[PDB]
């Protein structure tokens, strides 16, 4: 019988079936590795990244310099993890997930930022934002085809908008 | 954390 009848039958990120982990405060479901951070399979009750972000947000304009200067404390760590997950939640991001096909000065892809952020290889937010922006830099450097160029432009705008919304950065 | 098993034809 369905262990979690009030929870999704497909992942929130890739929108696919399989072995799903179910949140205990909202009806979302995530693959073991599609969630960020990777699901702590033995934590009860387990809350997903959207509920933890809600908890932080309602109980916590800024300048981009100051945001980037922040050390990766658990709040900032969880915000960056959520921003990268929001990037994963778009289909176009699948183009930048695996290690690419060509040679740039420093290649970078989504899964490697997932790995480094998982192992807490970033001491400040600027490291994560800098690897994410380095993906788009290298894409604008090596690919000229119109379809994939537009694709990387769109994914870039998605990352930057989610970046300024989550860390509450000021316009103007 | 609770788990379940879903499938496209299920
Ligand atoms: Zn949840
Ligand atoms: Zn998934």
């Amino acid at each position: 019988s369905d262990p979690c009848p009030e929870n999704s039958n497909i992942c929130e990120v890739c929108n696919k079936w399989g072995r799903l982990f179910c949140c205990d405060t909202c009806p979302r479901s995530f693959h073991e590795h599609c969630h960020i951070p990777s699901v702590e399979a033995n934590k009860n009750p387990w809350s997903c990244i959207f509920c933890r972000i809600k908890t932080i947000q309602e109980r916590s304009g800024h300048q981009e310099s100051e945001v980037l200067m922040r050390q990766m404390q658990p709040e900032e760590q969880l915000k960056c993890e959520f921003l990268l997950l929001k990037v994963y939640c778009d289909s176009k991001s699948s183009f930048f997930a695996s290690e690419p096909y060509y040679g740039p000065q420093k290649p970078m892809w989504l899964n490697k930022v997932k790995t480094s952020l998982n192992e807490q290889m970033y001491t400040r937010v600027e490291g994560f934002v800098q690897d994410m922006r380095l993906i788009f830099h290298n894409h604008k450097e090596f690919y000229r085809e119109d379809k994939f160029t537009r694709l990387g432009i769109q994914v870039q705008d998605i990352f930057e908008k989610n970046f300024r919304n989550i860390f509450a950065i000021q316009e103007t | 954390a609770r788990t379940k098993q879903t499938a496209r034809k299920s």
